[PDB]
């Protein structure tokens, strides 16, 4: 069997569907021409702005990553994470 | 009278770069339009000024020196239903 | 850190400034101007936004007042480092 995350699961579903050398390039363009209505679209629906830099420079500052639309939380329990937020 | 519509500041943010969140169109939020649209804005009021025959010149050796904007205190910025 | 545009056509459209020095190849030859020279009007939207955000924190409400003199002509692609006082 086979899966993906976030992104990559286009390309599971491109994996069972692809037998030979032809057919796999017919449902790999499936696959890329998707991801580009998939790019375009998460960006022309939420357009990212800029950010203030008194922001990002706390944030570089304070050790953690420039800011972005998703954020990691490691060594907490999903109980407890939904009790932060 | 311009109407400021959701569609030209878009296009005028991307031809002037502008990322800043207070001019892209977001849920909870009136969408505001630069000062800078101003221009775009009486562009034709301005450059009419320079076509009377008393001011009489070359119009081809003109060279735009300087522009400044200035908002009236207690006036608020430019918004999407704005007609202007 | 800020750079001019590829070409002028796009701020020209937007704006209604047409003049023809900024896009055409033979009026800005004719003016014996060094080349299809950037408008001033980006220049006067691109460094005010720069000081909308690493001044005013990013806050749009802030900045009231903006004026600048266009003491010098910038060929596109040109790299302008501002400096904020």
């Amino acid at each position: 069997w086979s899966t993906g995350h976030s992104q990559g699961l286009v390309t599971a579903v491109t994996i069972a569907a692809s037998d030979s050398w032809d057919s796999f390039l017919k449902n790999s363009l499936t696959a890329v021409s998707l991801l580009l209505f998939i790019g375009s679209r998460c960006l022309s629906t939420y357009p990212r702005t800029s950010l203030p830099p008194t922001m990002l420079q706390d944030s570089l500052d304070n050790g953690e990553g420039r800011p972005s639309p998703m954020l990691s939380v490691r060594d907490l329990s999903i109980k407890q994470v939904e009790k932060f937020i | 009278e311009i109407t400021i519509s959701s569609q030209t500041i878009s296009e005028f943010t991307h031809a002037i770069g502008n990322k800043c969140d207070a001019f892209v169109d977001r849920p909870g939020k009136a969408t505001l339009a630069p000062m800078d649209f101003a221009i775009v804005i009486g562009w034709k009021a301005i450059i009419k000024a320079i076509f009377p025959k008393s001011v009489d010149g070359d119009l081809l050796k003109l060279v735009h020196l300087s522009n400044g904007y200035k908002m009236i205190t207690g006036a608020a910025p430019l918004k999407k239903g704005d007609v202007v | 850190t800020s750079k001019a545009p590829g070409t002028n056509e796009p701020y020209a459209i937007v704006s209604g400034d047409y003049n023809p020095i900024h896009v055409s190849r033979v009026f800005a030859a004719y003016a014996k101007l060094p080349g299809t020279i950037t408008h001033g009007m980006y220049s006067s939207a691109s460094i005010r936004a720069l000081v909308e955000e690493w001044a005013a924190n990013n806050v749009a409400a802030r900045v009231r007042a903006f004026k600048c003199d266009f003491v010098g002509m910038v060929l596109p692609n040109d790299t302008l480092q501002t400096t904020m006082e």
